[PDB]
DNA sequence: ACGCGGCATTCAAGGACT
DNA sequence: GATAAATACAGACCTAAGTCCTTGAATGCCGCGT
DNA sequence: CTGTATTTAT
């Protein structure tokens, strides 16, 4: 078909602060400042799809009224991450004079700022407070440890988190009635259990199983979507007896598709971040995990290799 | 040329998205897509030669006509990964409409999975701002060297290993096309040497008519292809197997060293097969399995280094029996 | 001194004529020569028996050597500079003085002087076993393909390091290092003409039997014990040890002695005192193992445990660029056994 | 768990939580002890009131209470100590915290009057252009004198007195140090951590002493070419603004003189075409004042600059010189503040005024009452996570709490991680260095110290493989993550416990840096003998060397002044030098050493020597 | 025709890589 | 005024490696004015 | 940790 239909993730982009559900106070506390005024400089951080964007977006829009056009300077800092940007462009914006509504101020939106270089962001530390009464810079970045520190005293540190399954099914059954989408519980839960708090990750899943299968049940969106990865490779690293691990491999990870850097890589991130296993332990299996993988990145990758750290990391959970 | 006179693997190489196999559940859900015309941005990430790049060009094909490389933006990622080819040619090319007819862009990126974190953390916003006349295609075997932004606004579709039929349907396509015969056992020893790669079927069975004398009238029996290949037998692997396992060290040296240089079979080879046989055996006890798999690794991996060939099919020979020899 | 008694031509040498007749044999017909790589023990007299070979086969003007200053440039705009010893019938590498940048200075100057070109140029490449891997696998088709113009003799103590298709392209020539009686002799012949008296000769075999077949090692413990007694050297006279077997010795009666972690610091110290005055950390590990082996005290089991760990370490230090990282745990290792 | 007590029951004590509690962990319990007035210390000392230990307390930290006769109580003692102690602490040391409180709140109360005038004023006279309520808090709050500055105050009289003395130094020609002894430096650098006022204090003491201020910021401008020309044109010029300024009245002489404070002094280009050191070469010969403020003055850009600047560190404010201050600044803003909470905030935010301003300013818009309700999840979202020193890095994977079983909860193994990761390039070395001189507390039943050490070098091998692997020609760095546990995790757990000494820097650095200039020297050595010897660069070392010193400095030793042509000739059969003679001289280790040798050699020898070979 | 004047292009140094 | 508390803070910074990226300096060609 | 520096307290 020559033409599309917009997605579902920009089509139902929160327009207004209050379509955003999750992290409820940082909401209600742009929401006063909208109201308010004099809008703080800040730093917005957190995982992808959790709404980071989209509430600088709607705290914008609703601040600056008819005035967006002007007032706001959208830059993607990762497409514009130089020196002469802050110079030139971030600058001459800066000192522009423009006549706005008492308590509002200009904002720029730099989203994805993690990626700004260290030149342009150490250059923009002094043009955010020479021209603060005018301008009001906004970050939005997935970590705001790669932001400098001198450049984090100067804002607002307003921290997200993953958003919580709740609201995630009340976005979706928003959009499920808005939409008319015949559903199920189960198929709603294993979206929200794929999407792990993502919500463009769940609204995409949802896009997906209704063009594709035309029904929100269990079955379909786990055909269209897999089970995520670290948990069978929880599985298989966490199972009581070396065959039960082996054929865990055989069928779930190497049968279907999965290659031995990932499955390592994998193996290595999950081991680091298990709880119930003791530190030492983890700390060994961790040992015949990276040398596995310093044979995969050597060239030696096959199932031998898999089956052989499965095998180290079962004599080392059995003394 | 007249496409008669290319390698088998281009040659063959699917059209239409009906001559892909394997991969039903994606074709058929994307062909629903496409039909429907909500395509959402695709992420197509399995092992090498599952199809993905014909799966793709197959759909740039369905959804522009016979025009498809001027209406469409295809970039080799391993080729060009730099952050100017998104602020460059990926964003004007997203942002301007098309020379040829009125219709939605597509850009397809080859081997994304080579992209620099710069150019994928650029790309994480070009492919949101543009999302209303453009849509974004990303191929990567690997899914650990893309970012994790990356995979959030893309949909996921998995291409599996290509199983059995597929692989038989496409053997059986080639045979008509050719003028060529297979057994039903070399057909068989085929497939299982694929490892669910078309790639390697197309090459092995290209091989094997340049290896028949008069390819005319005779047949590729698994002797032709086992030779070709290089492969050993099921038969040699056992007979090895069999004299590590019950047989003195003599006796056992001078089976593997006669299988070798009777067949030019590699150690290597014998060594994956014989973990394939003893994988699916049904051991006593825990300790055999664990010691098999861990020196029959580091075996592999010397081998992988180099070195000494007899010394490391002694080395396989001492292993296996004192793994077994724990067995009693 | 060992440069004033030298030999400058085949018929001059003296041990191991079994290597003397098989060099006469190859430098018969010079013409077909394989490339060769000389390999055996540090000391025996390899560089002397390749050089009496290239005289040989050239005329006697091989050992006319100026020294060259070739620049060249890296990967990066840093300037590398180069001492390339050349004669006008064959020039030297000792590609061991740079550091990961042998590769580049192998491509461009033996590529260079095989575009320049009796119709071969011999090219002795002194440090074998310092050439990086990549370095050999750049070298792996300019033996080949540039056999016309220039045909490559190395030198080397242990051929482990060389990867497999370099020795596999190139002949291969033992040399067995001198026997006690031949060292002795050529002892003898070297204090004859020095004028050194010798009360009696049970010296020169005590020498020689303290150099472990070195004869390089030979001549300057006996010139430096010539100097200690005057140029008369007596029944009593003490053998001159170098000063890092006597360090090494103290480090092991340490080791042996306090087996703690207090003694871990000083032993590091040193390592580090050792490895900051130009001493490899192979030859470290190598001659500490030996002389804790030497230890009467430690049992079998503990020699058995040494010699494991040392070869595991050896492997260490092998596949790694810090090299007291695995000399320490070494150290470490061996005090938890004794 | 805890019963209610009357506010502030807990004023006037201190009390030192040292032994771990089952209960709450240690910050709980110090935020319920702050909650009611306690004060909290580090250290146990003479004045400790209360020592609070249910159990797992430190040997020496035991010693010490039993020293100090201060008494301990546990966990259900503090949980009756609550109930049974009276409001507001009464006891004499709670009247002298009873009357700090009530001073800091008349302070507060008398400078939000003041505010409150000075805003009447200004309207005032604007009946008579940014609106105030449309300033951010940082800067409608900013120290207009020296007088409102919060910490630092030393530091702050230091560079005052600098300036004010300055053309008195000047008059001298900057060779008199002077009393104070900044008369000798023509340059001065504020430098310290971010947002604790280095900025405002040189822009105060140069409106106070009468200079014009000439404001550069660094990163702006950080090129040779602009700061060249800009801030070269404006050393030895007057300032057109100063003349023109009123120059007819004579209370300022200085108003023509510039004061050029550039800021942002950390962000300057590096390297010689960088003007980082450039402006070292530049700051000397000036005729202005000049005020370079820096972050990190401890980095290797920064080098150039510390013989040529009056260096002033900056340290971070007290809490209780800020407790002033953020109780005017939340009287003013209608917004209530308990004075109890400040400490955890300033500690939350690190000593930053403006960003606890800031957070005060972001938080009051939805909440009115900052309590001790509340004080928990604004600590946990506004916490700064600053990257830790590769000397704190050190300290924290060199403990044995880190690693215990409750602390490994607390401090989960992906946490370790990431403290390698805030400094991939040291965290190895300084592990390496500082493994084996701890006391390990996580002992295995049957295992000794020098196991431990031994499995934590056997570890350290396995990661310097690694780092060869990552650091090579391949450049495999999706190993790193194993290299950081190979490297730091794993030997630290081996060998965790209580620090003996001190943790000392990584001497490999400096060893290595003396490998190749030993390297470098024996390589000029042996290519100069080459045509004798016939050797390689290390066989030299291993033998020629001892015999050339018994050819070389022996004769000096036993023959005298006359052995001068024997040694002459045989440096002149391998083309040796003098320089070469030293170098060999200083190769040799151990029982050999000639360090103490050639200074009992005669001068007259030697002076005889160097003057025959020229 | 002949000489400067910005502006595009090429060169070189520093930093980072989970 | 000296000696204790009470605490913030400095101890130090390397050489290679491959490839991408950025920033400033040095370089080139091409348009306008006289 | 150890050693040095600065501010409030005795
Ligand atoms: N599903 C399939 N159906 C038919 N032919 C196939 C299929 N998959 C692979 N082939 C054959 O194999 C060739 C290679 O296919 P590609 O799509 O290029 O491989 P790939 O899946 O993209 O993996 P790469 O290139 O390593 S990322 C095609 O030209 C076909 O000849
Ligand atoms: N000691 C202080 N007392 C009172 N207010 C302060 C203090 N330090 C900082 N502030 C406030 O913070 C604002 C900014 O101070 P600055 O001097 O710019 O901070 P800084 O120390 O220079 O750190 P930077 O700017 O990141 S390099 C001032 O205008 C004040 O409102
Ligand atoms: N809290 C939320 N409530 C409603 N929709 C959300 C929320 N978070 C994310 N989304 C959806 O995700 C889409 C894109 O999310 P975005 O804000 O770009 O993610 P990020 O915060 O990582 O930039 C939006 O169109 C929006 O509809
Ligand atoms: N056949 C020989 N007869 C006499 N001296 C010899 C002989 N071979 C070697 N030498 C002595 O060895 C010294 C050089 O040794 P060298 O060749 O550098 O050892 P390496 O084999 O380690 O290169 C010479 O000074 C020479 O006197
Ligand atoms: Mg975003
Ligand atoms: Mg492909
Ligand atoms: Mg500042």
């Amino acid at each position: 078909t020559l033409s599309l239909q917009l997605p579902w993730v920009e089509k139902y982009r929160p327009q207004v602060l209050s379509d955003i559900v999750g992290n409820k106070e940082t909401i209600d506390r742009l929401q006063q400042i909208a109201k308010d005024g004099n809008m703080p400089h800040m730093i917005i951080s957190g995982m992808p799809g959790i709404g980071k964007t989209t509430s600088v977006h709607c705290l914008a829009h609703e601040l600056l009224g008819r005035s967006y056009a002007d007032g706001v300077l959208e830059l993607n800092a990762s497409d514009d991450r130089g020196i002469d940007v802050v110079r030139n462009q971030i600058k001459h914006f800066a000192q522009k004079k423009l006549h706005l509504p008492p308590g509002k101020h200009k904002i720029v939106i730099l989203d994805e700022a993690d990626s700004m270089t260290a030149g342009a962001q150490q250059a923009l530390r002094r043009t955010m407070e020479l021209y603060s009464n005018s301008t009001r810079f906004a970050f939005a970045c997935n970590q705001s440890n790669k932001i400098i520190e001198p450049l984090q005293s100067r804002c607002a540190i307003l921290r997200y988190s993953k958003l919580s399954d709740e609201d995630v099914l009340k976005r979706l059954l928003q959009i499920i009635k808005l939409e008319d989408v015949k559903y199920t519980n189960d198929g709603l839960e294993a979206i929200i259990f794929t999407a792990e708090g993502d919500m463009r990750q769940a609204i995409n899943n949802l896009q997906s199983t209704v063009a594709g299968h035309g029904l929100v049940n269990a079955d379909n969106v786990f055909k269209i979507v897999d089970s995520p990865h670290p948990l069978i490779v929880k599985k298989m690293l966490l199972a009581s007896n070396l065959e039960d691990s082996i054929q865990i491999l055989r069928t779930d990870l190497w049968k279907k598709g999965y290659s031995s850097i990932d499955i390592v890589t994998t193996s290595f991130r999950v081991t680091k971040n298990l709880a119930q296993v003791k530190e030492s332990v983890r700390l060994e299996m961790i040992k015949e995990i990276g040398l596995t993988h310093m044979r995969i990145l050597e060239g030696v990758g096959t199932y031998l290799q898999l089956a052989s750290m499965l095998a180290k990391i079962h004599k080392l959970n059995n003394k | 040329r007249s496409k008669e006179n290319l390698p088998w693997v281009e040659k063959y190489r699917p059209e239409t998205l009906d001559e892909v196999y394997g991969q039903n559940e994606v074709i058929t859900t994307v062909r629903k897509f496409v039909d429907e015309g909500k395509l959402p941005h695709l992420l197509f990430y399995g092992p090498p030669g599952t199809g993905k790049t014909s799966t793709i060009v197959a759909l740039a094909r369905e959804i522009y006509g016979k025009n498809y490389s001027n209406m469409v933006l295809e970039l080799n990622a391993s080729d060009d990964r730099g952050i100017d080819v998104v602020r460059n040619q990926i964003k004007d090319f997203a942002s301007t409409r098309q020379i040829f007819s009125k219709g939605f862009k597509l850009i397809i990126l080859d081997e994304a999975d080579a992209m620099t974190n710069a150019a994928q953390n650029a790309l994480r916003r070009v492919i949101e701002r543009y999302t209303k006349n453009t849509r974004f295609c990303v191929l990567a075997n690997y899914a650990h060297k893309l970012t994790p932004a990356l995979l959030s606004r893309c949909t996921r579709f998995r291409f599996q290993p290509l199983p059995q039929e597929a692989i038989e349907r496409r053997i059986a396509n080639v045979l008509v096309h050719e003028k060529l015969k297979l057994s039903p056992n070399a057909e068989k020893a085929l497939i299982e040497l694929s490892n669910g790669d078309m790639r390697r079927v197309l090459n092995v069975l290209q091989s094997c008519k340049a290896t028949l004398d008069n390819p005319d009238e005779d047949e590729i029996s698994d002797d032709v292809i086992y030779e070709c290949c290089g492969a050993p037998r099921p038969s040699d692997l056992k007979a090895v197997l069999k004299s590590i396992l019950e047989d003195d060290w003599g006796t056992a040296h001078y089976t593997l060293n006669k299988v070798r240089s009777a067949k030019g079979l590699a150690l290597i080879d014998l060594i994956e097969g014989i973990v394939k046989i003893l994988e699916d055996y049904e051991l006593q006890n825990e300790e055999t399995r664990v010691h098999l798999l861990t020196k029959l690794a580091d075996i592999e991996y010397s081998i992988s280094k180099g070195g000494n060939d007899q010394i490391q099919g002694s080395a396989v020979i001492g292993a296996i029996k004192a793994s077994f020899e724990n067995e009693t | 001194w060992v440069d004033k008694y030298r030999p400058k031509s085949l018929n001059a040498l003296s041990h191991n004529e079994e290597l003397t007749n098989f060099l006469k044999s190859l430098s018969d017909q010079p013409r077909d020569l394989p490339h060769l790589l000389l390999y055996g023990p540090n000391g025996t007299g390899k560089k002397t028996r390749c050089m009496a070979l290239l005289e040989s086969i050239f005329g006697p003007g091989v050992y006319r050597l100026k020294i060259d200053v070739r620049q060249f440039v890296t990967a990066s705009n840093r300037k590398l500079e180069l001492n390339v010893v050349s004669s006008p019938y064959h020039l030297e590498i000792t590609p061991s003085d740079m550091g990961n940048n042998d590769r580049i200075v192998i491509q461009e100057l033996l590529k260079e002087v095989a575009q320049m070109e009796h119709r071969y140029k011999c090219v002795i490449i002194n440090e074998a076993n310092s050439l990086t891997k990549d370095a050999q696998a750049a070298l792996r088709r300019t033996m080949e393909k540039y056999s016309k113009n220039i045909r490559l003799i190395m030198v080397c103590d242990s051929m482990s390091p060389i990867i497999a298709p370099i020795k596999s392209r190139c002949l291969l020539i033992r040399c067995p290092a001198p026997s006690d009686s031949e060292i002795s002799t050529i002892l003898s012949d070297v204090v004859t003409n020095e004028r050194i008296q010798l009360e009696t000769k049970d010296i020169l075999k005590r020498i020689a039997q303290a150099s472990n077949g070195n004869l390089r090692v030979s001549l300057l413990m006996l010139e430096s014990m010539a100097l200690n007694n005057e140029l008369a050297l007596k029944s009593s006279s003490p053998i001159i040890k170098p000063d890092w077997i006597i360090v090494i010795h103290k480090l092991t009666r340490k080791i042996v002695k306090e087996r703690s972690v207090n003694s871990l610091i000083e032993c590091r110290a040193v390592l580090y005192d050792l490895l900051a005055h130009c001493i490899p950390a192979n030859i470290i590990l190598k001659e500490l193992t030996f002389s804790l082996l030497d230890v009467e005290t430690l049992n079998t089991t503990n020699k058995s445990s040494i010699i494991e760990y040392s070869s595991v370490f050896d492997e260490r230090l092998s596949l790694g660029n810090k090299a007291i990282f695995h000399l320490e745990g070494f150290i470490a290792k061996v005090m938890c056994c004794l | 768990s805890f019963p209610e007590g009357k506010p502030n029951c807990l004023l006037g004590l201190t009390i030192v939580f040292t032994g771990v509690l089952p209960t709450l962990e240690r910050g709980a319990s110090e935020a319920l002890a702050k909650r009611y007035g306690a004060r909290v210390t580090k250290s146990i000392s003479s004045k400790t009131s209360v020592v609070v230990l249910g159990d797992e307390a430190g040997p020496k930290k035991l010693e010490k209470i039993k020293q100090l006769k201060i008494k301990a109580i546990d966990e259900e003692g503090f949980k009756q100590l609550i109930a049974g102690m009276p409001a507001e602490g009464d006891g004499e040391a709670a009247e002298k915290a009873r009357r700090k409180l009530e001073e800091q709140h008349n302070i507060a109360t008398k400078e939000a009057e003041l505010l409150v005038k000075k805003e009447e004023e200004r309207s005032k006279k604007l009946a008579a252009v940014v609106r105030e309520e449309d300033k951010l808090w940082t800067v409608k709050y900013a120290p207009t004198n020296l007088q409102q500055v919060c910490g630092n105050k030393g530091s702050v009289m230091k560079l005052k007195n600098w300036l004010a003395n300055w053309e008195n130094s000047k008059k001298n020609s900057f060779k008199h140090a002077g009393k104070d002894g900044s008369g000798v430096f023509r340059a001065a650098m504020l430098y310290g951590p971010p947002g604790i006022g280095k900025t405002t204090a040189a822009h105060l003491v140069a409106q106070e002493l009468g200079y014009d201020i000439l404001e550069q910021n660094a990163s702006d401008v950080r090129s040779k070419t602009l700061l060249n020309a800009g801030v070269k044109n404006a050393l030895d010029n007057m300032s057109v603004v100063g003349y023109f300024k009123h120059n007819e009245e004579a209370q300022n002489l200085n108003g023509k003189h510039f004061v050029i404070i550039m800021d942002e002094v950390d962000g300057m280009s590096g390297g010689d075409r960088g003007g980082v050191g450039q402006l070292a070469q530049f700051c000397r010969k000036t005729s202005t004042p000049l005020i370079l403020i820096c972050n990190e003055r401890n980095l290797p850009k920064m080098r150039p600059f510390d013989r040529v600047c009056l260096d002033i560190q900056f340290r971070r404010p007290d809490a209780n010189s800020i407790k002033s201050r953020l109780m005017t600044i939340a009287i003013r803003e209608k917004f209530k503040l308990d004075p109890n909470v400040i400490d955890r905030l300033i500690q939350t935010t690190r000593g930053d005024i403006r960003q606890v301003i800031n957070l005060l300013s972001t938080i009051s818009t939805t909440t009115k009452t900052i309590n001790h309700e509340n004080i928990n999840e604004i600590s946990k979202a506004w916490e700064k996570n600053i990257a830790l020193k590769p000397f704190d890095i050190a300290h924290k994977m060199l403990d044995g709490q880190i690693y215990s079983d409750i602390g490994s909860r607390n401090f989960t193994l992906n946490d370790k991680i990431a403290l390698y990761f805030d400094d991939f390039d040291f965290t190895p070395l300084m592990i390496q260095e500082n493994y084996l001189s701890t006391r390990p507390s996580v002992l295995k039943p049957g295992q000794s110290h020098l196991e431990a050490v031994a499995e934590a070098a056997n570890c350290i091998s396995l990661g310097d493989i690694v780092e060869k692997k990552i650091r090579s020609s391949e450049q495999l760095w999706s190993l790193l993550p194993l290299h950081a546990v190979l490297s730091s995790v794993y030997p630290a757990s081996k060998v965790a416990g209580h620090m003996a000494g001190r943790i000392n820097f990584t001497a490999w650095l400096g060893q290595n840096s003396k490998s190749a200039k030993y390297y470098r020297l024996l390589q000029e050595i042996h290519y100069h003998t080459r045509l004798g010897t016939s050797t390689d660069k290390i066989g030299l070392r291993l033998d020629y060397l001892p015999t050339f010193r018994k050819r070389l400095l022996d004769p000096f030793l036993k023959q005298g002044a006359d052995a001068i042509s024997s040694v002459i000739e045989v440096m002149d059969d391998y083309y040796l030098t003098k320089e070469d003679w030293d170098s060999i001289m200083e190769f040799f280790v151990g029982p050999d050493v000639t360090t103490a040798i050639i200074k009992k050699i005669p001068a007259t020898v030697k002076s005889g020597f160097t003057r025959k070979y020229n």
